[PDB]
C-alpha cells in the first residue's frame, strides 16, 4: 500500500509539472516571487509571534469596585465589644462615607513639601518618598 | 491568573512547542534528507505504477503465484539504486 | 623621522599583528598612533554619550547635526563644521553653566517635588535645566577632544553639491565589507530588548508594545537583507529614516509609554548607545561604495573550531535557516523555485560539516593500534554517565 | 608642519588607489578565467557522448539530466598549466 | 564543496544556464552511491 502511494504520487506531480511548463534559463519572474516568498515569511513571523500577541490581549489586567461598608470595634480581648459603628452608603455624597475634593489633595500635597529642612537631605528624602506615595492615587480612589 | 503563573514555566511551554513544531514539521517539509531523493527526485514515475496496478488486478482474478512472483520483483528494485534508476528514465517518446 | 608618516597604513597593519600574542612595546606606541589616526570617530562617540546622559532637547542639534553633516561629508567635514561644532559646544556650556542657579524656580520647595513622577515636563525636555552630582564630564572631554582634533588637523593637513560630491564624485574609494558587524550589532539590540523587558513595559503585562518592537526590529532585519544588493539610495533613505524614528521614539514618546523618565532608563541608554554604533558602520558604508559582495554565509570562510560551534548553533535555532533562505531567495536572481533552493542549502551545510570535521580530526592526530589511554576515558565515559544518572 | 605631510598624504593616497585598481583588476581576470575553463570542460563531457536526449525548456525537467557520462573525469586530473 | 562554492559563485555572475546544468550533477551523486564512493575517495596527496 505504502509504495503504491509513493509512486501515485510522483507520476502526478510529474503530470502538474508538465500541465504548464516554464522557459528554462529565464530568471524566476518578480511576480510569483513576491506571491511565494512573502507569503510563508510573514507565515512564519506570526507563526512565531501569535503566543505572545495571545498572551499580551489575554493578561487584561481589571478593576473592582469601592467598598461601601465599614466596621469598626473597640474591646478588651475576651469580651464583648466595648463600642462599635457602621458607615454605609453607596452615592459617595453624605458625610459617613464619600470622596475627596480636590482642594484638600492639593492641601495634603502642599503640606507635604515643606515638612523638611534646609540642610539635612534625609528630611528632603523623606518627603520626595511620601510625595511620591500620594501621586498615586487619584481624587477618585480616595476614601474619607 | 495568567499573572498569577511563573514566567519561567509559561515560557518553557512556548519555547518548547517552537522546538518541537520546528524540528518535527517545518523542518520535515522545507527539507529533503539526501537519502531520500533517490526515491522522490524519480524523472519518469510510470513504468513503476504499472507493476502496482497488475498487482492490485491479479489480486482479484486469483492467481495467488502471479500476486508473489510480482511483488518480490518490486522488493529488489527499492533494494538496488543501479536498477531504479535503469528502469525510472525516460523512454524514446520524451528521447524524439 | 617625521617621515614615517604612513598611519593610513599601519593602522591594518598593527590590527592584524596584534591579533596574535605580541607582548612586545610597539603595542602601546601603535595604539596611540591608531588612536591620534582615529579621532574624527571619537568626537562623534562622546556627542552620543553626551547626549545619553543630558536626555534632553539643548544638546539634540549636536548628534544630529554630527551625523548628518560629518558623517555624510564624503572625505572630510571640510574644517568650517568643526568651527559651529566648537560654537555650540560653547555656547550650550555656558547656558547650562546659566541655568544652573538657583533664584530661577528650580528650587527644593515646590518644582522639584511637583515633577519627579511625569516623565517629560518642562525643563526635563528642555536639556539640562535641571540633586546633581559631578555629572557634565562627557561635556568636558568633548569640548577637550574637540580642540584636540584641531590641534592634530593644523599639526599635518590644515545641498546639491554635498548629495554630488559624496555619492557621485568619490575621488578614494576603500572597497571594505562591513555587513556581518551592523548584523552582530542588531543581534546583540535584539537580545537585550528581549531579555530586558521589564522597563519596556509600565507580576506586570508583557504587554502589547513590546511585540510591536520585536515584530519591528524584525522587519528591520529584513530591510537591511534586501538592502544588501547594491542598493545605495535605498541605504541613504532607510539611514535618515530610522535615525529620526529612533531618536524621536527614544527621547519623546517611550517616556510616556513606560512612565519612566529618560536619565533613569537604563537599558534604553544601551539600546540607543548599541544602536547608534551602528549608524556610524552603515555611514561608513554608504560614504565608501559597496564591494562586489560574494556570496556566502561567513559561517563559512575558513575551517576551523568555532566554525564547527558556529554552524551548529545557526542549525540548531528553528525557524532561523529557513527564514534567512527564503528571504535570500524573494531578493536574489536565482533561477530554481524556491524547493529547490533549500535543497542545495542543505546540501551544502551537510558537506561543509564532513569537511570541517575531517579538519578538526586530521589537526590532532592520534597513534594507531595503541588502546585508549585511561585518562581520556575517564574524562569521556564518567561525565556522560553522570549526565544519564542526574538527566533520570 | 605646512609641508611635509601634505605631500606624504597625496603619495600614500596615490599608491593606495594604484593598489586597489590592480587588486580588483586581478580577482576579475581570475573569476573570468575560471568561469571560462568550467563552462569549457562541461561543454567538453556533453559532447563525448551524444545521448540523443534532448531536454523540454522545463525547470526541473533539465534538472534531472543527470547521468554517468558525466563523471567520467578524475575529479582532480585537469593540466590547466604548462 | 567545490560544486557547491562553484553554483554560489555562478549566481552572483548570471549564467543561469551553468547553474542548473551544476545543480542537476549534485542530485544524481546523492542517487547513485557507485559515484558518490568514486568522488569522495582519497586523491594522490595523501595516497604518497
Amino acid at each position: 500500500e505504502n509504495f503504491y502511494a509513493h509512486i501515485f504520487n510522483i507520476k502526478c506531480a510529474r503530470q502538474f509539472e508538465a500541465a504548464y511548463p516554464a522557459p528554462r534559463g529565464i530568471p524566476k519572474g518578480k511576480l510569483v516571487k513576491y506571491m511565494m516568498g512573502f507569503p510563508i515569511i510573514i507565515g512564519v513571523v506570526i507563526f512565531i509571534f501569535s503566543p505572545l500577541l495571545l498572551w499580551s490581549l489575554l493578561n487584561q489586567i481589571g478593576t473592582i469596585s469601592m467598598p461601601e461598608k465599614v466596621t469598626l470595634r473597640i474591646s478588651i480581648e475576651g469580651y464583648p465589644p466595648l463600642y462599635e459603628m457602621e458607615a454605609q452608603g453607596s452615592n459617595h455624597d453624605n458625610a459617613e462615607l464619600g470622596m475627596i475634593k480636590p482642594d484638600q489633595l492639593a492641601s495634603l500635597n502642599q503640606a507635604l513639601t515643606d515638612s523638611y529642612t534646609t540642610r539635612d537631605t534625609n528630611s528632603i528624602l523623606r518627603s520626595r518618598m511620601s510625595v511620591s506615595y500620594l501621586k498615586g492615587y487619584t481624587y477618585e480612589d480616595i476614601l474619607i | 491568573f495568567l499573572a498569577k503563573v511563573f514566567k519561567g514555566g509559561v515560557i518553557a511551554v512556548y519555547l518548547s512547542v517552537i522546538l518541537v513544531v520546528g524540528r518535527g514539521l517545518v523542518r520535515g517539509i522545507f527539507t529533503t534528507s539526501p537519502s531520500t531523493v533517490m526515491f522522490t527526485e524519480l524523472p519518469n514515475a510510470d513504468h513503476l505504477l504499472k507493476i502496482c496496478l497488475d498487482i492490485y488486478l491479479v489480486r482479484e482474478a486469483k492467481d495467488f503465484m502471479l500476486e508473489q512472483d510480482l511483488f518480490a520483483k518490486l522488493i529488489f528494485l527499492f533494494r538496488s539504486p543501479a536498477t531504479l534508476i535503469e528502469w525510472t528514465r525516460m523512454s524514446k517518446k520524451k528521447q524524439e | 623621522v617625521q617621515s614615517a608618516n604612513d598611519v593610513e597604513k599601519m593602522e591594518t597593519a598593527v590590527s592584524v599583528d596584534w591579533q596574535q600574542k605580541s607582548s612586545a612595546t610597539r603595542l602601546l606606541n601603535a595604539v596611540v598612533n591608531c588612536i591620534g589616526a582615529h579621532t574624527d570617530i571619537l568626537c562623534y562617540f562622546f556627542a552620543i554619550m553626551t547626549q545619553v546622559m543630558t536626555g534632553g532637547l539643548i544638546t539634540l542639534p549636536l548628534p544630529l547635526m554630527s551625523l548628518f553633516w560629518g558623517n555624510l561629508s564624503n572625505p572630510r567635514p571640510s574644517k568650517f563644521f568643526w568651527v559651529t561644532m566648537i560654537t555650540y559646544t560653547e555656547c550650550v556650556i555656558v547656558i547650562k553653566f546659566v541655568c544652573q542657579f538657583a533664584f530661577m524656580p528650580y528650587n527644593s520647595i515646590t518644582w522639584r517635588t511637583e515633577h519627579q513622577m511625569d516623565p517629560m515636563s518642562l525643563d526635563k525636555l528642555f536639556g539640562v535645566s535641571q540633586l546633581w552630582d559631578i555629572v557634565l564630564l562627557f561635556s568636558l572631554f568633548f569640548h577637550r577632544y574637540m580642540l584636540r582634533k584641531l590641534g592634530l588637523w593644523k599639526d599635518a593637513n590644515l545641498p546639491i553639491g554635498r548629495f554630488i560630491h559624496q555619492l557621485f564624485h568619490p575621488k578614494f574609494r576603500y572597497i571594505r565589507d562591513l555587513y556581518p558587524i551592523m548584523f552582530g550589532i542588531d543581534v546583540i539590540c535584539f537580545l537585550i530588548m528581549t531579555f530586558g523587558y521589564s522597563a519596556f513595559g509600565e507580576s506586570r503585562i508583557p504587554v502589547t508594545l513590546v511585540v510591536m518592537l520585536v515584530g519591528m526590529t524584525l522587519a528591520i532585519i529584513i530591510d537591511r537583507a534586501l538592502y544588501l544588493r547594491k542598493s545605495v539610495v535605498g541605504k541613504l533613505i532607510y539611514q535618515v529614516l530610522m535615525i529620526a524614528f529612533l531618536h524621536i521614539w527614544v527621547f519623546l514618546v517611550l517616556p510616556n509609554m513606560t512612565r519612566r523618565s529618560a536619565i533613569s532608563n537604563h537599558v534604553a541608554q544601551a539600546l540607543y548607545v548599541i544602536k547608534s554604533c551602528y549608524f556610524l558602520v552603515s555611514a561608513w558604508q554608504i560614504r565608501n561604495g559597496y564591494p562586489e559582495l560574494c556570496i556566502g554565509n561567513l559561517l563559512t570562510h575558513s575551517y576551523g573550531m568555532t566554525n564547527m560551534i558556529a554552524f551548529k548553533v545557526f542549525m540548531n535555532i528553528p525557524f532561523l535557516f529557513e527564514l534567512r533562505t527564503a528571504i535570500d531567495w524573494t531578493w536574489t536572481d536565482t533561477s530554481m523555485p524556491l524547493f529547490d533552493f533549500f535543497n542545495m542549502e542543505n546540501f551544502y551545510a551537510h558537506i561543509f560539516n564532513i569537511k570541517c570535521a575531517r579538519q578538526f580530526e586530521a589537526a590532532y592526530p592520534a597513534p594507531r593500534g595503541i588502546p585508549k589511554g585511561k585518562l581520556v576515558k575517564y574524562m569521556m565515559g564518567f561525565p556522560i554517565i553522570i549526565g544519564v544518572v542526574i538527566f533520570i | 608642519a605646512n609641508r611635509g605631510a601634505v605631500l606624504k598624504n597625496q603619495l600614500i593616497e596615490k599608491e593606495m588607489k594604484e593598489q586597489n585598481e590592480q587588486q580588483k583588476a586581478k580577482f576579475n581576470d581570475i573569476r573570468r578565467r575560471t568561469e571560462a575553463i568550467r563552462e569549457r570542460y562541461q561543454k567538453q563531457i556533453e559532447r563525448g557522448a551524444a545521448e540523443r536526449d534532448f531536454e523540454p525548456v522545463t525547470y526541473g525537467h533539465a534538472k534531472r539530466a543527470g547521468d554517468y557520462y558525466m563523471f567520467k573525469y578524475d575529479p582532480e586530473n585537469d593540466d590547466l598549466v604548462e
